[PDB]
Parts: structure tokens; C-alpha cells; sequence
């Protein structure tokens, strides 16, 4: 695949220091600042029940997979305009397979 | 006897071209050594710089203030309200050493304004010309501001370094980015989810968190909100004072007015005793690193 | 109908500051991914990739070259004399989405442009225009040089080309760049010790080192020094020949030469096939990160 | 110092694959393409014993030390003008901490 391979411990510490804070996992984890992410992996965005979306995220209709979500995660607000996630963005290759590759397992 | 000026005198041929290349070293840095302080970033602590290098101006006789770049001596280095921007002057070394040509003051007000548009902040206007002035031109400590006070002492404090009621509820909203910790000041904690980009979330945390008053691990009194997050008294102060609390309401509802006056105000307070010739360059706009392609 | 024409068509709306950004993005990558390789980094397999989409072009029929961006399909993609090229295919995708308005053949020349100059190579005049063309476009397999050949093989595919002994010499300069892979072509090593820096140590190392014919071990036979250099029997060629080897002898003596004969080859090379309008802009020279201090 | 003790054996890593075509470390390890490497540390530019130099190296005359290493490795032909060492650079400063500490130990 496009998207090789990370240490899912290094993705892990990724995640609670930058996602933790807007974002929960577990199944029937909680809405925070941003969505659960349980099986956000094979869902189109925008679809979570109970959140509330910009109608930027649920326009954009994007299955998420491991290379769409390596784009948005880079600069969340050019691949989706509009978007109200505040993020600074993983600029780095190796820290966008760290945490993709354990968000793959966290949110099965 | 007489007044002291500070005229602010433009690095020997040096242009905008010049100072970009210094904003970009500034921003790569700022890129690459993304882990500090639990991957919050340098963003933070080098606002945090600007300010306490410009904070220590007093409008009365025209001493402290961000010209001189004082803060490279001991004095006001081990300035106890100093505690932690050690880091961030350690971090701005490298960056002075491949651009000795620049000023400290030049080099700390830039880390500012660098590090406010790189965390997608508005643009900040910024003016070269600063120079070094001898060690005995160093403030004393403690021109720098207390958090456990109320409304009142904000409004005198500020009143030192020429802000009003808009500048300073725009200046403190500063306070959404970064956290306090307790083995620097003896406070701990976020003031809210995003904390290393620039946004209006202080002002609305104010309002829409539920606040308790709460004594932390340092025996200090600080606020605490059910989510996690923490503002300090006078912070909480904003929303206590009639006048600070419209202010707060309209950036809360309107971040692009947010982002204008704080522009203003931040420009304002890194320029406070420093006379710009008529003849001095306009102010620079830097183009940040995404501008640039990257 | 004689050869098809290929028209240059400028991506709507966009000039030499887009284009730049594109530049700047494959050398920020090219600067960050210096693991690759064993640390040579994805400077040489660049530099060949752009060789290899230009490389299919015929004269005769005005078929492959850079124009179609026809790499991008499966029957040019599992050519197996592009055997490691996925790799440099790789690098380019995820800048190809950030810029999603640029041709592939635009993209895939621009980034050995780039690699080039990043690697401290001679600047390289670009030009926009290609466009991507259907699959059905795509060249048939075995249109690209083979290595284990001699002089007179060289010269005669490379009038396919259109190229000259003085062209043909120029462009293997570049064959002090990166190394052979043996799971990659059957050939082992790399040509020299500075093997990510654009010099003329290419022609240095064919003259002054002391080169043994031997079997490696997918036992195909290439040139091997004591110093632990290659070259395939095809560059050893260039000294084997009375002609090629006074041009070879020249460039030795002379890397600013060879810099400037490099440029103008490597730059029809990556033209070859293109109709360019009258109306067309003059070529983009860009600057590298060092000169914009990025 | 601004320089700060990294990791030897990454640095040794990196100096196998970036530095070892073109140098030798041990003690009175033959010239290659560069000077031997002994004893660099508290030396000046351009005294290694039996290699030919170029008159910017000399010229130059910097007394090395962990810190002016940092910035010769960083950019080679800025930090000397005219010096015939063709390298990229180090340009990640853990990649130079990394290196020094173990080039400290090896040319001892
Ligand atoms: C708050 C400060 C956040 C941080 C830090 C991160 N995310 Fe986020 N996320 C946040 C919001 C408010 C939204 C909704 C945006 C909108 O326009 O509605 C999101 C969205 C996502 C999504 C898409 C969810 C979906 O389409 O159903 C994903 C996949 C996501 N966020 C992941 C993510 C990761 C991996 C983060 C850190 C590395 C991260 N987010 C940071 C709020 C915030
Ligand atoms: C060839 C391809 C080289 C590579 C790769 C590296 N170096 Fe180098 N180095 C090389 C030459 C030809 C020279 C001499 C320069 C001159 O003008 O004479 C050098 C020089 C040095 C020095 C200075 C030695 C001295 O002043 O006595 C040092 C300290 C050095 N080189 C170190 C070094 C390191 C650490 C490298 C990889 C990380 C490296 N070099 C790469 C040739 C080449
Ligand atoms: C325009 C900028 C600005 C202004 C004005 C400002 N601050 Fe803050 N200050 C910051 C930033 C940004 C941080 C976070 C630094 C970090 O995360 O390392 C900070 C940190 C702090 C901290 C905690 C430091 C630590 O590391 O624990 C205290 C205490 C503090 N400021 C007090 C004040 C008080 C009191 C005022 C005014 C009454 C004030 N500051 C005004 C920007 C500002
Ligand atoms: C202008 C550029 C250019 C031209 C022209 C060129 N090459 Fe090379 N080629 C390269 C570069 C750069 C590499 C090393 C790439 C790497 O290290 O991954 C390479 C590598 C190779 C390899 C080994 C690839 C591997 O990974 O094992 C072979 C075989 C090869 N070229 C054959 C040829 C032949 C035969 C010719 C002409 C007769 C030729 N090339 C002309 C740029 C070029
Ligand atoms: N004192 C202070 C300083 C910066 C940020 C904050 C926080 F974000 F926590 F409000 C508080
Ligand atoms: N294809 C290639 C690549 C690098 C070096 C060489 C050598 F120097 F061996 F010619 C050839």
C-alpha cells in the first residue's frame, strides 16, 4: 500500500499528546471537542451519530483509509476547507505512520 | 537629564529579503523540534519571550522595554517571573549564532510574531531597528505582572505599557495557547483543547466551561473547568469586570476581530519606547512557511 | 498522418510561483527522507525516473517522452528495465495530491529538475505544458537502453533521441549519481565516494581509476576498481571509443563545462516530443531551499 | 555547551554510510578521498600529516571543537568557501549530535 508501516507504541504517545485531548477511541467513547473515532477506518466522514459536523466534513464524503487520512492529517484545513479542526498538522512522514498505523488497531 | 529615546536604527544594509530568511530559520525550527513541552511546540514559549522582553517597559521615563534586548543579561535572565524562557532562548541561540548580524531585541520580538503566524494566527506587522544597550541599562525585577490579582490590578498594570480595556482582553488572549506549569510558576495546566494554534477558544472557554475555584499541587488558587483546563485568577478576572466581560462576548463571537486587534495590540506592545526616523522602512509582512509552498 | 503532435498547454492559471512551490515541496521531501538507501537519499532515483519517462520517446513517430505522463499506468509501470523506479514514483504522490493541478509529466520532469539542483547541480531550465494522455498512449516495453553493450550501441540509441556524442556524454554524467542495485538491473555498486553531490566525478573516476572486468554475482560482467567503484559496461564504453573519450577527457579537466553542456542536454531530454507554442513562457529557472533560506 | 552528547552508536551508523567513503578514523588510518580523521578534535584545519589540502581549508585555520564541527557538517562550503569536500550536509541537529559523539570517542 501507499501507506507502509509504524511503531504503533510511538503512534500511541502521538495520539494522547496531540488527538487525545479533542478525541476518544474505546467503543462508546464520549463526543469531546471532536468525534469519537471508533471504526472511522471504512466509514465516510461526516457520519458519526450524536456529533455535529460541519457541513464542510460531511460534503466532502471521503471513505477514510490509511492515504486519505495520512492527507488530511497533514494539513487538516487544505484537504477539507471549511473544517473547524484546529490542528497544527503532522508534518512528518514517519509520525503520520506512528499514528496511523496505531489508530488502525485502537479504533478496530 | 532629559527624556530617554530610543531610536530605532536598521541592521548595516540589511532588507526584508534579510529578515524573512531569519523568520523562516525561526520556522523550521519551530517545525522540526515539534516534541518539546509533550509535542506543544516552541510556539508558545517564544510568544511568551516577546512579551516578558517587552513587558518590563514602563511609559513613565521610557526604561525596559523590548530596544535594548536586555534579557541576555543574568539580571533580568534569572528574573523569577522569567522561570521557563530559558528554553525558548536556548532555542533562538542556534538561530542568532547563523545570523549574528541581527539585534536581541530584533531577535525575540521576531520569535513572536514568527510564532504566532506559523500556529495560524494573523499576520503581525514587525519593524527592524532595535539595538543592544550596555548591562546596567537592565531592568529590575518585577515590573513583570502577578496572577493572583483581580480586574482591578489588570486595568492599572496595563495602564504601564499603554493599553486599554481592547488591547489588554485581546493581548490575554494569548493565554489559549500553551499551558502553565507548575515547577515555573507554580500554576498547572491547559486553558483549553488546542494549544499550539492560534485561535479565540480562550474567550470562549471563559464563558461556555463551568469554572471552579481550586487549590493546586503548589497550594495556589487557580480555576479549573470539569474538561481539564485551567485559567489563572486574572484571567478569570476578564469575565468578573462589566467591561472586560462585553469584550470577551464580542471575540468569543467573532474571532476575525479577535485576530485585527490583537494584530494591533501585540505590534503595539513590541514596538512600546522605540522611536521609528521618518525615513525608517515600512513595517515587514513575513510570509509563512505554507506560503512558501512548504 | 505522420508524427502526432504533442502542444505544451500551461495548467490554467498558474506561473512560476506555483510552480516554485511544487519545487520546494519535492526538495523539503528530497531534504527530510535522507534515510533512504542507506542515506544516499531519493536524489539519483529521481534524477532516473525523469530519464527513464523521457527515455521511451521516438523520434520518428513522436511516440512516449515526457509529454503523456504515461508512467503512471500498469504496462510502463511493471517495465521491468524500470525495475526500483516505484520507489521515485512513491516520493512524488503525496506532493502530486497536494498539487493535484499539475500534469504528471510535469511533476515527474520537474522532480529530476529538482534533484538535480538540490544535489548542488547546475541550474536547469524548466518548462511547463505536458499533459496527461490515455492509457492507450502508453509505449510498449523495451524501448530503453540496455547496459550491456558497447560504444556504438550508445551512439546509435541515442539518435533516437536525437542526441549527439557531445549530448550523450554530458547526460552519463549523471552516473555518478546513486548506484546499480542488483535485485534492481543485475549490476552492483555505486560509480564513486560523493554519490548524492552533482560533480564530474563520473568522468574523474573513468580515467584516473584502475578498472578489472569482472563477473558479479548475478553474473553479469561489470568494471571493477580496488576502491570499490562499478561501471556498466556501457560508461566504460565512453573510453573505449576515440570520440567519446576526447569529450570525456574534457569534462575530467573542467566541471563548469560540463555543467552547462549537462544543463542543455538533461533540459531537451525532458523536452524532447513537446510542440511549444509561440505564445509560451520563457522557461523557469528556480531557486534552490539555500537560496530562499528555506 | 549548545552542542549536546547524542547517541554513538546512531552516530556511528551515520558516519558509515555518510563518512567512511571518503575518511577513516583509527589511528594513522590511511588518506582516501579526505583526510584521516585522528586526533581532529583540537587540531586546525588542514594538519593532517601527508594530505594535500586546498588553500581555503588552511586559509580557514579554525580550531575544531565539537561546536565549529556542528556548523562545518551543516553546510560544508558555507561554513569554508572553496573547500573541495563534496557533502550534502547533516542537516537535522540530532543527526550532528549524534555523529560528534561518536566521532569524539572513534578519533581519540
Ligand atoms: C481539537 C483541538 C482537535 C485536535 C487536536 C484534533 N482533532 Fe480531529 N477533529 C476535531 C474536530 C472539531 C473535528 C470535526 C471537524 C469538522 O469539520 O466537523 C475533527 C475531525 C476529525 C476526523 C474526521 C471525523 C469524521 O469525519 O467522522 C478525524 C479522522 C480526526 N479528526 C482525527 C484526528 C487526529 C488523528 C488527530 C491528532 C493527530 C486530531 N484529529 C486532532 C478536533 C480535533
Ligand atoms: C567525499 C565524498 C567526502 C565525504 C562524503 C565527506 N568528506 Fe569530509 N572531507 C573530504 C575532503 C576531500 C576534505 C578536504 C577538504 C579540503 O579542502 O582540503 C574533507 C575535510 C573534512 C574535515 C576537515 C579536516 C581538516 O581540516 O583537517 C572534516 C572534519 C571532515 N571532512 C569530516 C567529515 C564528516 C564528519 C563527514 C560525514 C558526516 C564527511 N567529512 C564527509 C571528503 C569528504
Ligand atoms: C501576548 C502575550 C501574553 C501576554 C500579554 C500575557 N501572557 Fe501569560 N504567557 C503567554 C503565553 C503564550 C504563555 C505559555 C508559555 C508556554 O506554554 O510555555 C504564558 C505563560 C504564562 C504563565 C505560566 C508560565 C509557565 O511556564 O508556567 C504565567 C504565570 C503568565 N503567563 C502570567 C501572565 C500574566 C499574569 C499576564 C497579565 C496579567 C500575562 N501572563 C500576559 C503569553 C502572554
Ligand atoms: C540523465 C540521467 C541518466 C541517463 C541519460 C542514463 N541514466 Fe542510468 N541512472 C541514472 C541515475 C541517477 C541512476 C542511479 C539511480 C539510483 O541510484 O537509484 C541510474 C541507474 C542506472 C542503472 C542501475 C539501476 C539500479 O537501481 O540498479 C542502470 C542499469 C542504468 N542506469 C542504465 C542506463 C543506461 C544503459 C543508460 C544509457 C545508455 C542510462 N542508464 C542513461 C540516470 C541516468
Ligand atoms: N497562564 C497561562 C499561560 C498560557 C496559557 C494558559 C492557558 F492556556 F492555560 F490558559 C494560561
Ligand atoms: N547506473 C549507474 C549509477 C551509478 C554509478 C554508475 C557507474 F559509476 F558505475 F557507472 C552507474
Amino acid at each position: 500500500t501507499e501507506f507502509k508501516a509504524g511503531s504503533a507504541k510511538k503512534g500511541a504517545t502521538l495520539f494522547k499528546t496531540r488527538c487525545l485531548q479533542c478525541h476518544t477511541v474505546e467503543k462508546g467513547g464520549p463526543h469531546k471537542v471532536g468525534p469519537n473515532l471508533h471504526g472511522i477506518f471504512g466509514r465516510h466522514s461526516g457520519q458519526a451519530e450524536g456529533y455535529s459536523y460541519t457541513d464542510a466534513n460531511i460534503k466532502k464524503n471521503v471513505l477514510w483509509d490509511e492515504n486519505n487520512m495520512s492527507e488530511y492529517l497533514t494539513n487538516p484545513k487544505k484537504y477539507i476547507p471549511g473544517t473547524k479542526m484546529a490542528f497544527g498538522g503532522l508534518k512528518k512522514e514517519k509520525d503520520r505512520n506512528d499514528l496511523i498505523t496505531y489508530l488502525k488497531k485502537a479504533c478496530e | 537629564t532629559t527624556p530617554l529615546v530610543h531610536v530605532a536604527s536598521v541592521e548595516k544594509g540589511r532588507s526584508y529579503e534579510d529578515f524573512q530568511k531569519v523568520y523562516n530559520a525561526i520556522a523550521l525550527k519551530l517545525r522540526e523540534d515539534d516534541e518539546y513541552d509533550n509535542y506543544i511546540g516552541y510556539g508558545p514559549v517564544l510568544v511568551r519571550l516577546a512579551w516578558h522582553i517587552s513587558g518590563t517597559w514602563d511609559k513613565h521615563d521610557n526604561t525596559g522595554g523590548s530596544y535594548g534586548g536586555t534579557y541576555r543579561f543574568k539580571k533580568e535572565f534569572n528574573d523569577p517571573s522569567n522561570a521557563g524562557l530559558q528554553n525558548g532562548f536556548k532555542f533562538l541561540e542556534p538561530i542568532h549564532k547563523e545570523f549574528p548580524w541581527i539585534s536581541s531585541g530584533d531577535l525575540f520580538s521576531l520569535g513572536g510574531v514568527t510564532a504566532v503566524q506559523e500556529m495560524q494566527g494573523p499576520k503581525i506587522p514587525w519593524r527592524c531597528g532595535r539595538v543592544d544597550t550596555p548591562e546596567d541599562t537592565t531592568p529590575d525585577n518585577g515590573r513583570l505582572p502577578d496572577a493572583d490579582k483581580d480586574a482591578g490590578y489588570v486595568r492599572t498594570f496595563f495602564q504601564r505599557l499603554n493599553m486599554n480595556d481592547r488591547e489588554v482582553v485581546a493581548l490575554m488572549g494569548a493565554h489559549a495557547l500553551g499551558k502553565t506549569h507548575l515547577k515555573n510558576s507554580g500554576y498547572e495546566g491547559p486553558g483549553g483543547a488546542a494549544n499550539n494554534v492560534f485561535t479565540n477558544e480562550f474567550y470562549l472557554n471563559l464563558l461556555n466551561e463551568d469554572w471552579k475555584l481550586e487549590k493546586n499541587d503548589a497550594n495556589n488558587e487557580q480555576w479549573d473547568s470539569k474538561s481539564g483546563y485551567m485559567m489563572l485568577p486574572t484571567d478569570y478576572s476578564l469575565i468578573q469586570d462589566p467591561k472586560y466581560l462585553s469584550i470577551v462576548k464580542e471575540y468569543a463571537n467573532d474571532q476575525d476581530k479577535f485576530f485585527k486587534d490583537f494584530s494591533k495590540a501585540f505590534e503595539k506592545l513590541l514596538e512600546n519606547g522605540i522611536t521609528f526616523p521618518k525615513d525608517a522602512p515600512s513595517p515587514f509582512i513575513f510570509k509563512t512557511l505554507e506560503e512558501q509552498g512548504l
